[PDB]
């Protein structure tokens, strides 16, 4: 009755009894079915993990934060709050009248708003293609809401109807990402608040869709046109108060007046994301580089940056206001395009690529003169 | 039997070994074995995306029955792929199809070891519809609900929604067993298991690199097709090419060429002449782009990242804002890049963003949503990129779009996605997205800046960059500019570059006179006079295009119509000679043809 | 200043159908 | 056959009798079809091009390659049948009678074993006895297409592949899309040279080599709703038909006058009375425009630049701003220019821009976007 | 064959089964002027539902059996081809076009048929709304050559929505504007219908019962139109005589009291207007007799043809206007408060008078 919004009770229940009795018959090729044998069958059918989970799957949930921090750098209270949401529902402590977790990932652009939603979906499923990513900037006026719901019956496209409601109907346990939620139309929120209040959602064909088990992420970029400028107005002594205090108020102030307070009522944590620091951009380097080194290993090459080469990338690839997209742009302007010439030169083939800055960098300074040097080995 | 007339004994095919091996799918076949081992609804429907191996699960169940890897309550039960189309075929009288279907169901009760496999289970609705006869599913619906009939169905997720979920009584009688699209690591194991059947058929050898290539390159570069099929398509078609060589290895390069011929995306290993073309890429873009070296280098680095295999595979090949003055080659580099990559400028997807005046012209990009007119067309942008995934997409005059059309294009830049109105995600991960803006020069071009300041000639370009990059930050949301790989503010065309623009624009005029049996020589004193009179330091090369039009062409066009310069050699010497220096606006061109 | 939304319907498609003779 | 001749035509037997047009070029596309047909899982290419880029010609060029023996020895001497699905549906008043005829065809594939079907307009396979969620011709083939038990070439346009084949997403899986590109002008001239003997014998004309160039170059320039290997042939045949109705040679001027009748764009070889009309063009506009010599010259320089063939092919003929005080001949020169070029003031496209003071009346120029009234 | 989709109006005319039309014989002459053309001899009777457009061709059918037609219209048989009856019972592909070709086969066979397609806007959108073969694309070849004489009849709105938007179809049809009658034209219509009523209802109808059916239906009915709603009142008048014989003007005022709902039926009630306004307002009786005073001029005496029925400044106030609306024609709910305190800006001036098209507030 809870986890099936497709069938009816004197059946969806019989089906759990019947498939679990057939489960324990092929275990013998006397045995009982318990509440965990039923929930294993229901988890096999819905995809919703409701079964008594193994000890290997329990310890990775208690270590979810430091397994989400393998992919997202920093962002601690963001990672903690989505970890508290999944651990609340996998402990059987979910409110069964509301979604599994409702979040606004607000903050400056580039700090890991959509990266955490992908890291959460790679955690829960192993894929980022299991992230229902609804790019809400495509939705701009009130009629594009028919993409989320489907057309009404008799209007062309009712047959394929629903690009949100159907992939939640087929995967009720799924992280749903509403990327750039503020760039949608206002009437879409009046349809999406039904999800946050009830957990149900009628599609275009008038059928309620189960969202009780979805992790709803509303990635927002609101309160950042003055956070694209790192110093505020007037005199103040240094950082520590500036990076987060103001931003969190200016983001929340912009969220209170762009959204209805009925919408912001039913969201479990509005997380304003702190912009990335110097000590987190240096740990962002060897994550950006591991994508590049992972592609040279496909071509049977090893990319190893030295400590000075990693340090120089974090020097130039650090805007405090954007974070990790200017780093990623300085990876492809100083590592990748240089290596793309060396590989097309055939001056770098198999073996190590000691990428190290030598021109200068002096371990510090601006390294504006420092150049990255690539060298073959073996 | 009569059951052989309307079906295919699928365990007899598994005993004869004419079913392909089904590697993996242990959890999916076991799940079918559970639902078949029930008593109320013995009926699994395999639902999944098209090509993920739904029919493969049942023909892997058929092998599991033959090899005895099956439960004892499922032991030696023969699968029959019930051809519904053969049950219909011949049923011209009333109660033939019903009589044929009831006779099939008699031989399932009497034998008791039959499992029907109704592949394309959505076609069971219908198939007896003649409006003087009852439905095919209506015959089965009593026997499906009570366990009296073990029937595996297989339907795609679309066709399950479109045709089975719109008959909720039939949907109830089947258990949806999700056959998911396999991972790349699971697909490599499928391809290693199918390795024997494709080597034996094509008389080839398929190295383990080619399985890893076929599963990785199909998952990366194909988005309309699913893994345990699009990787098989690369193995099968590359094995077919090596058979056509002899009319023996299939390796990493053979798969990437098939993926290159199919998607259009160049991913294959390179010849020496095409590698050195990419190192001369700047020098070959400078055959059409005079000057503008910062931007010619920037699009060359983006293409060389892609062909070195160093492109971020979740992002486009390059995201560019070509900004700067009007006429300095922003659109012309996007043309020259498309001529480099393809050979014409018709391969440039040129979305002219001045046609986008309110928010709702973004429906031209990704199509109308469901229920609205023009839902049959998926949008101008999403189709042209779905046909040609490797493209150069020019968003010309990007600031002339409404500001809510950038928000459609935000996730094109970061994710390489633009889901159209029909719901198909289009791959922009191999496109070169070029945005063209005149912002910060649609005014500052005019020389002199409000107030006092040092320098001019190279500090008015730094004044240009500061003006342009501030007009971009004023006009665009900072998350748009965050997602652009390189913003290149363009140089104003110097006097030495306008001299080389004359060589480039007379060559268009001389190329047209080749079609008239003429030649057009243009003397070097006449190159200088066009270069002075065409040099505006703040527009560049479009005023030169007007001077070549006003002084060469408009004077040469009447000389052709006078038939005074017919098929000969128009020399075009200057006469007043403008002393070669100072003003030359008392000077005039003279056109004479010889030979 | 405001859109109109044509909102195209789908049609029932008046159908041919085979029938069944009997002698 | 006997049952397969009723429901299609043997395309390789049409190639033995030489009734197919020569398909010259398209080697990489015919070879690609032979690579797909030589597969074992899904050996079903679908030719995905634009209308008239030569999709049917690739299969007709394949059928000529089978007859000549220029085909692989796994595809050697396979009879190709253009399956006419209209002939399958024709009749079929009773249930199963369509499904009989398709299963009789498919049984005739397996007994002979040397058949390639060519379902031209493969989108017509989606629904041929009933809807998609019922037994149509697509649902009968889908078991055999998926396992390589049936070799079937399809050919749809890009729109017919989107609107109909991708709307039956399981059938799209069964076919391997071979993209037939629109040819270049250099390739179209080679197509037109290879097709010369067919059109110079049907029309009993002699089409010169320059008229082949002037067909492919002028169709690629001045035709924009059609595609090259068909719209250049349209100039060749209609000029060959122009000449046969004059009853010896199709020249450049014969092609360009056919394009002039079809587009309305005067590109033909100028008669001497029309040439001197363009040198007196300023004096012809001064019969309607008193004064304004610098303006009458400028629009006359633009038309003389166009008719001498010195127009930039990427630009309009002229692009003028007529500025100045009210009532001096700004609109009147535009009307006089349309009288010179057409003899009509009604041939002037007056877009009266005072109606466009709204920001949003841009939709009156290019139409409404998808989803709106004024999209039709 | 052609009798299966409509009746023969010419055969009904010579059997006397048609109501005679009095007046609109200039409209009948215009229809004969279209039908006697060669190339597009297809009139479309433009009106609004009840002005008499079936009655025009009812009078044309009576004019054929009287021989008062041109030689190109004598011995013509009119058939009211209902094209909605062609759609009805048509579930199959091709089933619709078959019983339209059976109709057009008898056009070719007889050669003396004039179809009267009532509701000609239905002609667009009978098979596929011009996306494929509809009944318009079947008729458009023969309508353009004069080989099919067809009298259409449609509302002026429906002519613009369906027939004018199909620019190919609008040239095949010739708009004959059948206007709504005047009240004095309606009375002489009902004079000739007196013989049709007295034979059927067993009534005798006096002279001013027609006057009280035509003036009174114009006064209180605005959905319906003149030469139909006044026939309706004499119809429902005998429907009180079937409860019972001479009808009155009170007999028509009875049956309009059924139809509209007001029983009030002006010089008597205008004099003692004050007392029916005192029944909701007691106190402040000087303003009651003041707004009674000027309205005793406007609705009794002299009045400009272009003025509202009195204009007032109020400075209960709105309770008096609600009682004023109750005396005005008989309903309490005719009072419409605009709430002019809910508008203060200039762009809000289009929020109570209608928007320019394209903009917010178009409805
Ligand atoms: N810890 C991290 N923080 C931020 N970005 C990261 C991190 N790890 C990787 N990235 C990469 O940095 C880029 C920007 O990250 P992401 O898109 O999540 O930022 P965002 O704040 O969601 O951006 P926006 O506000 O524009 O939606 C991506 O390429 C992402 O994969
Ligand atoms: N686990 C597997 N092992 C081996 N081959 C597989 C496996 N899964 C799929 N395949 C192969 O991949 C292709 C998928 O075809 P299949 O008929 O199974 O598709 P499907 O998922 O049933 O979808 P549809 O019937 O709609 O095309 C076939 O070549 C099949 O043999
Ligand atoms: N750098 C250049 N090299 C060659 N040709 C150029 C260059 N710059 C401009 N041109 C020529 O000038 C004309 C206009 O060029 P183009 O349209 O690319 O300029 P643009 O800067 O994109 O203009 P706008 O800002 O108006 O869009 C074309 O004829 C083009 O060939
Ligand atoms: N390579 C070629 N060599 C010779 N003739 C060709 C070639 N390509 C096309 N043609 C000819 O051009 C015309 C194109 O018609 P064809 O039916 O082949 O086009 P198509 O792409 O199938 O278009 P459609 O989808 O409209 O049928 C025919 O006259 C054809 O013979
Ligand atoms: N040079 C001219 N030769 C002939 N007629 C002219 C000339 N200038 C104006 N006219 C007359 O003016 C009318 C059409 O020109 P028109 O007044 O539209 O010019 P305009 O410059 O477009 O004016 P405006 O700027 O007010 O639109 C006709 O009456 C025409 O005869
Ligand atoms: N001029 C007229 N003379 C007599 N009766 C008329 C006249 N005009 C309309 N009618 C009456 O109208 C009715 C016929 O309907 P009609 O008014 O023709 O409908 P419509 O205008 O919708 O075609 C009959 O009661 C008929 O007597
Ligand atoms: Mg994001
Ligand atoms: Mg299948
Ligand atoms: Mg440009
Ligand atoms: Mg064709
Ligand atoms: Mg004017």
């Amino acid at each position: 009755d809870r986890y099936i919004n497709d069938r009816f009770l004197p059946d969806k229940a019989i089906d759990l009894i019947d498939e679990a009795g057939a489960r324990m018959r092929i275990r013998r090729m006397v045995a009982e079915v318990d509440d965990e044998q039923i929930a294993e069958v229901l988890g096999n059918w819905t995809g919703i993990p409701v079964f008594k989970l193994t000890e290997a799957e329990t310890t990775r949930l208690l270590r979810m934060e430091e397994e989400l921090h393998k992919r997202i750098i920093g962002q601690e209270d963001a990672v903690k709050a989505v970890s508290k949401a999944i651990r609340r529902t996998r402990a059987g402590l979910k409110d069964p009248k509301r979604p599994s977790g409702s979040f606004i990932f607000a903050g400056p652009s580039g700090v890991g708003k959509t990266e955490l939603s992908k890291a959460l979906a790679n955690f829960l499923f192993g894929d980022d293609d299991a992230l229902i990513q609804i790019d809400m900037g495509e939705f701009h006026d009130r009629f594009t809401a028919s993409r989320l719901f489907g057309a009404p019956p008799g209007y062309v496209g009712y047959e394929e109807g629903g690009q949100l409601t159907e992939k939640v109907r087929r995967k009720p346990f799924s992280v749903v990402l509403f990327d750039a939620i503020e760039k949608a139309h206002q009437e879409i929120y009046n349809s999406l608040l039904q999800v946050l209040e009830d957990g149900r959602l009628t599609d275009g064909q008038g059928r309620t869709v189960d969202f009780k088990n979805t992790v709803l992420i509303f990635t927002s970029n609101l309160g950042t046109s003055d956070i694209s400028k790192p110093v505020g107005l007037g005199f103040s002594k240094g950082g520590g108060e500036n990076d987060y205090e103001r931003m969190k108020q200016k983001v929340n102030d912009e969220l209170k007046k762009h959204f209805r307070p009925e919408f912001l009522n039913r969201i479990d944590d509005i997380i304003v994301f702190h912009q990335l620091t110097r000590e987190e951009i240096i740990r962002m380097v060897d994550l950006m580089i591991s994508r590049v080194a992972g592609q040279l290993k496909s071509k049977d090459m090893a990319l190893v940056l030295t400590d000075a080469a990693k340090a120089l990338l974090a020097k130039r690839g650090f805007d405090p206001v954007l974070g990790a997209r200017p780093l990623r742009r300085t990876i492809q302007r100083e590592i990748e395009d240089q290596l793309s010439e060396k590989i097309l030169f055939e001056e770098v083939g198999p073996g190590q690529v000691v990428t190290v800055d030598v021109d200068n960098w002096d371990g510090e300074g601006p390294g504006e003169d420092a150049v990255f040097t690539f060298t073959g080995t073996r | 039997l009569v059951l052989d007339q309307f079906g295919r004994n699928l365990t007899a095919a598994a005993m004869e070994g004419k079913l392909d091996p089904v590697i993996g799918r242990e959890k999916e076949i076991e799940r079918v074995m559970q639902v078949l081992s029930r008593r109320t609804k013995n009926n699994p429907v395999l639902i999944g995306e098209p090509g993920v191996g739904k029919t493969a699960v049942v023909e892997g169940l058929a092998q599991a029955i033959v090899h005895g890897e099956v439960p004892e309550t499922l032991k030696d039960k023969q699968l029959y792929t019930l051809d519904l189309g053969s049950l219909v075929a011949g049923s011209r009288y009333r109660g033939d199809f019903e009589e044929r279907l009831k006779k099939v169901l008699k031989e399932i009760n009497t034998r008791g070891d039959i499992i029907l496999f109704i592949d394309a289970l959505h076609t069971l609705v219908g198939a007896g519809a003649a409006e003087g006869a009852i439905d095919a599913a209506s015959i089965l619906k009593p026997k499906l609900a009570r366990g009296e009939l073990q029937t595996i169905g297989a339907t795609t997720l679309d066709e399950y929604r479109k045709y089975i979920e719109k008959d909720a009584a039939l949907e109830r009688r089947f258990q949806p067993v999700q056959v998911g699209e396999p991972t790349v690591e699971h697909t490599i194991e499928i391809l290693k298991g199918l390795r024997d059947r494709y080597e034996a058929h094509h008389r080839v050898s398929i190295t383990d690199a080619a399985m890893v290539a076929a599963a990785t390159l199909a998952d990366r570069y194909i988005n309309d097709r699913f893994l345990p099929d699009k990787a098989i398509d690369l193995i099968d078609e590359a094995g077919a090419r090596m058979r056509i060589r002899r009319m023996a290895e299939v390796d990493d390069e053979q798969i990437a060429e098939v993926l290159g011929n199919w998607t259009g995306i160049p991913v294959f290993k390179l010849t020496e002449a095409e590698t050195t073309r990419l190192l001369r890429m700047e020098e070959e873009l400078h055959k059409r782009i005079i000057g503008q070296e910062d931007a010619v280098k920037a699009v060359s680095k983006a293409i060389r990242r892609t062909r070195a295999g160093l492109k971020d595979p979740k992002r486009p090949s390059g995201s560019f804002i070509f900004a700067g003055p009007s006429g300095v080659g922003k659109t012309e580099l996007s043309k020259a890049l498309a001529n480099f990559l393809f050979g014409d400028d018709d391969a440039l997807i040129q979305i002219d963003m001045g046609e986008f005046h309110d928010r709702f012209t973004a429906s031209r990009l990704f199509g109308a949503p469901p229920g609205y007119v023009g839902y049959e067309e998926g949008g101008q942008l999403t189709e042209k990129v779905r046909r040609k995934p490797f493209s150069v997409v020019l968003f010309d005059a990007i600031e002339k779009a409404h500001q809510e059309i950038y928000n459609s294009l935000l996730q094109v830049l970061e994710d390489g996605r633009l889901t159209d109105g029909q719901g198909r995600t289009v791959d922009f991960k191999n496109t070169v997205l070029i945005f063209t803006s005149n912002l910060g020069t649609s005014d500052i071009s005019k020389p002199v800046g409000l107030g006092f300041s040092k320098g001019g000639g190279e500090n008015d370009y730094e004044r240009m960059k500061q003006k342009v990059n501030d007009e971009l930050k004023k006009h665009f949301r900072p998350e748009f500019l965050n997602r652009i790989d390189d913003i290149i503010v363009f140089h104003q065309l110097t006097r030495e570059e306008i001299i080389r623009m004359v060589d480039l624009m007379i060559s268009r005029v001389a190329g047209q006179l080749k079609s008239k049996d003429m030649a057009l020589v243009l003397t070097d004193a006449a190159k200088a006079l066009l270069a002075k009179r065409g040099f505006d330091p703040v527009l560049g090369a479009r005023p030169l295009r007007r001077t070549i039009q006003r002084e060469i062409e408009d004077q040469l066009s009447e000389k052709i119509l006078f038939e005074e310069v017919g098929p000969g050699q128009v020399v075009t010497v200057d006469v007043d000679n403008w002393d070669g220096e100072g003003p030359g606006e008392d000077a005039v061109f003279t056109f004479t043809g010889t030979r | 200043k405001v859109l109109i939304l044509a909102c195209l319907v789908a049609l029932a498609l008046a159908r041919e159908l085979e029938e069944l003779n009997v002698p | 056959s006997l049952v397969l001749d009723q429901f299609g035509r043997n395309l390789t037997a049409a190639a033995m009798e030489g009734k197919l047009d020569p398909v010259i070029g398209r080697e990489k596309e015919i070879e690609r079809v032979m690579q797909v047909l030589s597969r074992r899982t899904k050996n079903n290419p679908v030719l995905i091009g634009e209308p008239g880029v030569g999709k049917t010609a690739v299969v007709e060029g394949l059928a000529q390659a089978i007859v000549h023996g220029e085909v692989p020895e796994t595809l050697k001497d396979k009879q190709l049948y253009t399956l006419d699905l209209g002939s399958l549906v024709a009749g079929s008043r009773y249930r199963g009678d369509f499904e009989e005829r398709l299963k009789k065809v498919l049984k005739e594939i397996n007994t002979r074993g040397d058949i390639i079907l060519f379902i031209d307009a493969l989108h017509t396979l989606v629904g041929a006895g009933a809807a998609e969620g019922a037994i149509d011709a697509a649902s009968i083939l889908k078991p055999k297409l998926a396992r390589g038990e049936l070799q079937t070439i399809g050919a749809t346009t890009l729109d017919e592949y989107r609107k109909y084949i991708e709307k039956d997403a399981a059938l799209e899986r069964r076919f391997q899309p071979v993209q037939v590109g629109e040819p270049t002008v250099e390739h179209t001239i080679e197509i037109l040279k290879g097709l010369r003997d067919r059109y110079e014998a049907h029309h009993r004309v002699s089409i010169t080599d320059a008229a082949m160039v002037a067909a492919a170059t002028l169709a690629d320039r001045y035709i924009n709703d059609r595609f090259l290997p068909d719209k250049a042939i349209d100039l060749i045949d209609e000029a060959g038909a122009r000449m046969r109705i004059r009853r010896a040679e199709v020249d450049d001027e014969q092609i360009a006058e056919v394009l002039g009748n079809w587009t309305g764009i005067p590109v033909f070889k100028l008669t001497e009375a029309e040439t001197t009309r363009l040198l007196r063009m300023e004096e012809e506009l001064h019969k309607r425009i008193i004064g304004q010599e610098d303006a009458v010259k400028a629009v006359s320089k633009a038309i003389r630049r166009t008719r001498a063939g010195l127009k930039d092919p990427k630009r309009p003929s002229g692009s003028f701003i007529f500025a100045g005080p009210s009532g001096v001949g700004k609109t009147e020169l535009s009307k006089a220019l349309a009288n010179f070029l057409f003899g009509d003031d009604d041939a002037l496209i007056q877009i009266d821009m005072g109606e466009f003071h709204d920001r949003f009346t841009a939709s009156r120029l290019f139409g409404a976007p998808p989803g709106y009234v004024g999209y039709e």
